[PDB]
Parts: C-alpha cells; structure tokens; sequence
C-alpha cells in the first residue's frame, strides 16, 4: 500500500521498456505519451493508460470480514444472497482476491484448450443503426485491428490470385486423370496424382491443407498450355 | 489454494510463534513457545513423558511442567527442541507439507550469523525447501499504508528496536537494539510483588502474571500525582480473583512496573526512557529529515495496547526537542500483526526472487549466501 | 502559440535553473539544481532509488538526500545527470518537445571550448536540433531599455563579471572575472557561524543556510559604526525561529558576512572591492569615454537585492575616482530577470538567423562551428 501510483510506475519502465513489445515516453521518445503514462503494443494499435485510483480499484482484496457479516445475519435473503456453500469454486476460502480473479480468467483458459471449438466474429455496420449506410473508416479499421486479412495471407499462405481446393474440385473435374468418385480419399496423394500425371516439377507449385497456391499470373497460362501439348 | 506452489506465512519470535495457512491475512494459529520436562516422572508409563508438552496441549496443563526456556536473546540453550516444534506447526494444523510450499520467516536484527545458516540447514537438508527467505521484522511493518516516509518502532517479547526506516536502511547508528520486552516484563513483575508478600516463584506460574497483565493492568501517566491517588481505594484497588482462590488487589501495582519502561535505571543500565532513545535515533541523521519524521511515528507491536503509552509520548517528546513542525506518532490500533500483514505481502511479491534464495544458490556461495549478499 | 515553429527560452546557471514556455516575458518554472544519492539505501525497493532527487521533488525533502553537486565553475564532475535534468524541464512541466522548436540558452564568459560542444552534441545528436544559439549573459540584459551606452555587471551563483558593454565589446581586457557568488556566499556563512558554536555540517542544511539568508540578512554600511551599536539589542538580534526548533539570533552574522564582498582578503586572494574591479575596466578604456560610463552603471542580478548594496556603492566610487560628472549607477529593481527579458528578445529577432546555427552548419564547420565563428 505504500507504493501508491509514481512508485508503482517506476516497478514497471525498469522491469520492462527493455523486454520485446512495450514502450514508453522514456524509450520511445514520443510526446504524446506522459511522464506518468506508457505506451502499451496490443496485437492491433496504441493505447496509453492514466493512473487514477489504479490501486483502490485493482486491489480487489476481499478479506473474510466484510463478507461473514452478512453470512451471520438473520434473513431469508440476506445469507440468501450467499447460496449453498462452494459452487463450482471451494478448494480453501480464506485468502485475498487478488488471486481469486487469477483463477477466474485461468479457469477460462484452461477449459478451452483441450477441446474442439468453433469461431464465430462480427462486424457493425455502422453506429446510427442505419441499413444501407456504410462508414468506410469504422469498417476498414475493425478489419484493421482485428487482424482479419492477415490470416487471409497467413491462414491461407499469401500471394496474388487464390483459389480453394473443395470450390477448385467442383469446377476442374472433367480436366484431370484419377480424380473421380473412384479417388482414394487421401487428399496429399490426390493432388499429387493430378500434377504427377502432367509432369510439373514439385517447387513449382505449393501445396498446404486448403487453397491452392500458384505465384503469378503467366503460370496459369502455363497450365492451360502445358495440357494442350500433352493430348490434341 | 492448489495451482501454483502457493507460499505460507509465518513469524516466529522468543516468546510467540504467529502462523497460518497460505495467502492469508492474519495469523490462523498462534501456539505459545513452551516446552518443558516432568521433573516429577510422568506417571512414565502413562506414556512414554518425553514431549516437554507444547502448544495448547502444554499451555492447557502447566501444573506438572517445568517449562524450560530454550530460546533467551541470541542463544538458543538447545536447538533439537527446535526441531519438534516446527514438526508440530506445518502439519498437526495446517495439514500441508514444507516440502511442497515455501517459508517465509523473520529476522532478528543483529543475530549471531551462525545461527541464520544453522535454521536453514534443518529446512534445506531435512525439510527440502528450494525456496525460502528471512525477513527483517519492522521493515514488514512499513510496507502497508500509503507513505515512503515514516519512522518504525517494532517490538513484542524478543528485544526493543528503534528503526528509522523510511526512505531506506543502514547508515550512521541510528537503529539501536534493547533487551527490554514482553519476557522482560514479565520477569519484572513478580521480583517486585516480593514487597507485599506474594511471590510467585516456579516458572509456571511467572506465565500466569502475564495472563493477567494483560486484562487490567495500565502504565503511569505520572507517578508523582498518581501517588497522591493511593490515599482513595476506587481507583486503585483492582478485582481479579485468581482462577484459584485468592484475590489480589492490585492497585499500585499495575502502574509501578510499566515505570521501568521509561526508568530503565530500575533494572541496572544506563539507558534512557523510550523518548530519549528517539532523540538518539534522529539527531544522528540529517538536518532537514526530522520536520517530517515527527509527522510519522510508527510504533508497532502488542506490547504497545497497555493504556498510557501513546498519551505519554507526546509529553516527553514535546519537552527536549525541536517544537515548529506537526508531532505525530501513528500507533496502529492492532500493530501486534504489522509485521504478519506485511508478511503476506513478500510472499507474494514477484520481485522477490531478486531477494530470495534458492536451493542451488544455498551450494554455491556456502551457508553465509544469505546475510553475505543481502541484509 | 500554434502556427510557425515558435521558440522556447531559457537561461541555466550554476545554482537555479530558469525556463519557461514560448514567447513568455519571465520564466514559468524556476527549479533548483540538485541531484544526490540516497547513501542510505532508498528502501532500495520502496523505488529503485535512482533518480537522486531531483526538481521540487528533491527540494521538498532534503533529509534524506546527499545533494551532489555537479557543475562546479566550469567543470563538469559528471554529465550524465545533465541529462536526465533536461528530460524534465521541457516534457515534465512545458509538454513540448525540442524535437520541433527551436532553443536558446546563455553562456557563461571564458568557459572551456570542450564544454560548448559536448552540449550541442546532445542536442543535435539525440535532440535534433535543426536550431539553437548560446547567447552571452550580460550582453541580453542590455538590449531592454533605452541607450546604445552604458556598463553592466551581470551575476548570480555562478561567477561575477565586469562586462563595460555599450558601444561594443571586447578590446583589451577591461572585462573580468571573479568565482565569488552566490555558492560562494553560501559556502561562506557556515564557516563564520562555527564562532558561535552554530555548525551546519552536511550539505542538505547548507541549502537552508541560502534560504533563511534571502530574508533578514543585509551588508554592512560601516562595518566600524555598526560594530559599536552591537553594545544595543534592537537592530542587531533577528528572529527567525528554525521551522524545526531553536530560534538563531542572527545579528552580527547578517552584516558580517557580505563584508567579504568588498574584502576578498577574507578568501584568501588579492583581488579588491567591487568598486576598485569598477576602475580596472575604466581606467583601461579611452580618456573621453569615462564621463558617460559613471553616468550610466547596469547592476544585473538578484544577488544585488541585499539591502546595503546599492548605497555604498555611491560611497567607494565618488571617492578614488574622477569627480565632475553624474556619477549614476543603473540597478534594476528585479534585475534577476534582466537576462531573461533580453533572452525572450533573441529567440524572436530575424536578423538572429545572422548568427544562430543551423543544423547543417554544424556538420560542415565541425563542432567547433560555433565559437569558432562567432564571439
Ligand atoms: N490485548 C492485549 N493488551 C496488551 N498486551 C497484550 C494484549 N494481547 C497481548 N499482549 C501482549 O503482547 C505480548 C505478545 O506480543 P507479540 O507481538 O506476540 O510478541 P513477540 O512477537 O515479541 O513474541 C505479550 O507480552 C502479551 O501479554
Ligand atoms: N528576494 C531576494 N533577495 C535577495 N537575494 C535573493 C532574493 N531572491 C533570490 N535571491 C538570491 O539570488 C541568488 C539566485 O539568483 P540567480 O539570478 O538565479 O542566480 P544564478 O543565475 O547565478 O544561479 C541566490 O543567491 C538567492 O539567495
Ligand atoms: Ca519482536
Ligand atoms: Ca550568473
């Protein structure tokens, strides 16, 4: 309690501002950042913080003294309020919060690791509730900070002109060998099949889970010649 | 609670032992520190005597005990009593093992460096503990307000210590330690109840003067006038009928030992009174430090409840001293825990692996790896 | 405000620091030069201490602060506080950055070549300094009045100066300079006051010494006629109650120690009074120059506010000295600030792009760009 605000400031700027991915006014010498604020990186953008009441409302310390008041009182709701002892949280009672919210985002974390879960992300439209108008700033910048289009170059590989493999498949059926109903299911052998046949050397192209990769323009060109040659 | 080796708490002195569970905030479990032998034979087959009896077992049962002090200021007469006693601590109450958690203890300023190795030698080749520290008692004290500039005096039953610790630690002389606490106190009382009679002689009922000590008896806001009261029998003579079965009214005598607090002439030294001592601690350090010293005195410890020890101060203080600045002295109203409060804290702190030491580091500088690097 | 670079202003001396905002008439913010260490051990984790206090950060609590001083005249102990001194002032306080306006500051007569290079390369380096200037003290607190013709005698902390600038400057070497103010003032009373018994030691109560000084203490008229009336106690004893607690008499000492401004046989050297030093750089100049100088007599700097500073110059200059003129002495009633007028006045003039810097002159010329150049 006797590092207030400036002090606890000071146990951040040394302890970090030298570790990857944070700065400050001190390091990064910007001016928009104060002589008591920092400059923390998220994954998206900037963000600067101020200090006031930091403590007080980040404490959370919740002793055993304010709660078992309430707990010895005489009301159908006022040890109500308080349900059968030990829901989902009993391990040992006694013991400052601060902790207890540790186990709160861990008991988040953890759940959601060995598991299989699905992705589901929204976007607004706009902020009058408007259908029709698009504010093209908002728009761009969720898209932005959220890191979106760099899976699309990333999730999927990153390059120019992008095609998938199950869309692909259901297209260029009637132009390959062997990659019929009668295929064997195994998708690496599959693709390898449809190259093989049409001797292509293996750099040339790039093969991942989904979407097909091929760099440039011209090398489609390339493949639409490279079966003309082959089969009048 | 489970994730995470999760540390204890603890505070050992020479006359409490103040103990808990993990991550708590105050002591759960506060044993007395005796451990005596049955001088008498144990009815010796009506178990096997040995176990001097302790904690609430020892204390529930003085009578056939002869309770032999093993830790006196500095020497400890026997260390493999020491050994039971902690076996007793972290098991038979708060049922979870050392050799999982760390430990965090308290230091007593200026002691023998043999004896720091000697404890951790128990806990590192016995006790497996990779990771533990001992930390300095009113130092623990300070670090749960909301200021780095206030002044601390931390005592119980081991020694007095004056420690102006504020914006930091060591320089000149300043912090002194005094041999004059709770033991001592207790010590006191029944040599001078010889005078009316009563004399409690055996060490086992010695304990009984500190039980009733505190339920009653006060200090002297001034002895001369308060003399002059005697003549009335309201507010002198006290009612306390021993648990036994004789009264002892004690009327002077609850006001004349706490005068040794501030006369230690009466116990052969030259020391001066409490606010002598904290002049000798601030005429050392700088000029401009004492306007704001004033305005912030921690006095930490139990021993500090006794009514007139607060109002006091002010008195002698006030008197042969600078007097333009704002005299204040913060006397926590529970200031016996300052020091567990405090203990919590570091060992929670994550900073704290600067200052700590770990099992390897124990090898690698020798047994002087903790008071060879830190302080 | 807004539109067009808009320069800042400043002045840093030996002793106080003034700078303000841009475009201001005064300073806004005038802090202390201080930066210690905490010999003590800052808590060492109550804040890793660092940071030797500095600003009214430091002045507000000395106590516990071992003030080292690092710009002694001319030498530097050690730069890399400097540093972090500046990272204060324009951010801290101004919430502008230099990296954007430009900057002015003053130079301090005959100071090592090395020094006014290494601060420019701070600047310039880390900084960026596209433009800046390091103006002559004296020289600012002219150009704000009225005449192209009179004689001024800038000073403070650092070190006096006789500079006869009117017409032009430099010729033979009429102009001086004395390491004998402020600090040196300061550095003196404590010596003087060990007579009495009074000793303040350490360098935190030698601040105070400063401080009470600017309240009560005056110079001596006639240190013979005042000597006399010492036999009385009314103009002599001062109170002044130490805002800790012990009043000091102050009333042989207030008048005792400026005596060494017109006696510098006291300090060990054979340099005369000020208004001998006054015939030193008149004598030098031409015949028919002189009738004008005492007619008009800049006296610059806060220093020249201790009552008794004044009076006795019309004494000691009438008397040694030719005697048919207006013997006039000019002492500007704020004359502390005279620098910073004039410096609010070159950082706005045009036909300063004559003579500032640019940041490209300073690569082609070297670091000796500047007094290399210029004068
Ligand atoms: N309510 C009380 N009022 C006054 N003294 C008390 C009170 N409770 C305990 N004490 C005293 O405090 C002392 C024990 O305090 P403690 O902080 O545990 O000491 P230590 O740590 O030095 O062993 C004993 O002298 C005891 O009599
Ligand atoms: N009101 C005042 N009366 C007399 N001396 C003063 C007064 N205010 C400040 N001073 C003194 O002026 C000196 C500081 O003047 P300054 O012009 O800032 O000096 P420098 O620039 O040489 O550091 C200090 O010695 C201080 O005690
Ligand atoms: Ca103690
Ligand atoms: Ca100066």
């Amino acid at each position: 309690a006797k590092s207030t605000d400036q002090t606890f400031l000071d146990s951040i700027c040394k302890q970090f501002e030298k570790n990857p991915h944070l700065q400050s006014y001190v390091v990064s010498k910007d001016r928009s950042i104060g002589d008591t604020c920092f400059r923390l990186k998220h994954y998206a953008g900037d963000v600067t913080y101020d200090v006031r009441g930091f403590l007080d409302k980040n404490k959370d310390t919740l002793f055993g003294d304010l709660i078992s008041s309430m707990q010895s009182s005489s009301d159908p709701l006022v040890q109500g309020l308080f349900p059968p002892t030990r829901p989902e949280d009993s391990k040992k009672r006694p013991e400052t919060a601060g902790s207890q919210f540790r186990n709160a985002m861990n008991a988040l974390i953890t759940t959601l690791l060995a598991c299989s879960p699905h992705y589901v992300r929204c976007i607004k439209s706009n902020d009058n509730k408007q259908a029709g108008v698009i504010d093209e700033d908002r728009v761009r910048h969720q898209v932005r900070y959220l890191g979106l289009l760099e899976n699309v170059r990333v999730r999927r590989a990153g390059f120019a002109g992008r095609i998938e493999y199950t869309r692909f498949y259901n297209r260029y059926k009637m132009l390959c060998k062997k990659t019929w109903p009668s295929f064997n299911g195994t998708a690496k052998q599959a693709t390898e099949l449809i190259l093989q046949q049409h001797n292509i050397d293996k750099e040339e192209i790039r093969m991942g889970k989904t979407k097909v990769f091929i760099r440039n323009p011209t090398t489609l060109f390339y493949f639409e010649e490279k079966r003309e040659l082959e089969m009048p | 609670d489970e994730d995470e080796t999760t540390a204890l708490v603890c505070d050992n002195g020479s006359g409490l032992v103040k103990a808990g569970f993990a991550g708590d905030d105050a002591p759960r479990a506060v044993f007395p520190s005796i451990v005596g032998r049955p001088r008498h034979q144990g009815v010796m087959v009506g178990m096997g005597q040995k176990d001097s009896y302790v904690g609430d077992e020892a204390q529930s049962k003085r009578g056939i005990l002869t309770l032999k002090y093993p830790i006196e200021h500095g020497i400890i007469t026997n260390w493999d009593d020491m050994e039971k006693i902690w076996h007793h601590t972290f098991y038979n109450e708060l049922r979870v093992a050392p050799e999982e958690h760390p430990t965090l203890l308290t230091e007593a300023p200026l002691n023998p460096k043999a004896n720091r190795e000697k404890m951790t030698q128990i806990m590192f080749e016995t006790f497996n503990v990779p990771a533990m520290y001992v930390a300095i008692q009113a130092v623990l004290s300070l670090y749960a307000s909301g200021r780095t500039t206030g002044i601390v005096l931390d005592s119980g039953d081991g020694v007095t210590h004056n420690v102006p610790i504020y914006e930091g630690y060591a320089l000149p002389h300043a912090i002194m330690r005094l041999d004059l606490a709770g033991r001592d106190l207790t010590d006191y009382l029944m040599k001078i109840l010889t005078e009316r009679g009563y004399s409690f002689v055996t060490t086992a009922e010695r304990e009984i003067v500190r039980d009733i000590k505190e339920k009653l008896c006060y200090v002297a806001l001034d002895f001369e006038n308060e003399m002059a009261t005697a003549a009335s029998s309201s507010s002198l003579e006290k009612s306390y009928e021993l648990p036994d079965g004789q009264v002892i009214t004690i009327g002077n005598e609850r006001f004349r030992c706490p005068e040794t607090l501030f006369q230690p002439s009466f116990i052969g030294m030259e020391s001066a009174g409490i606010h002598e001592t904290t002049y000798n601690s601030i005429m050392k350090c700088d000029i401009d430090i004492r306007k704001d010293l004033y305005a912030n005195n921690v006095m930490s410890g139990g021993t500090t409840m006794y009514p007139g020890i607060a109002d006091r101060m002010q008195k002698e203080i006030t008197a042969l001293a600078p007097s333009t600045m704002k005299i204040k002295i913060i006397a926590p109203p529970e200031r016996k825990y300052s020091v567990w409060i405090g203990g919590s804290i570091l060992a929670s702190l994550s900073t704290f692996q600067q200052m700590w030491i770990t099992k390897q580091e124990y090898d690698e500088a020798g047994p002087s790896i903790v008071h060879r690097k830190c302080f």
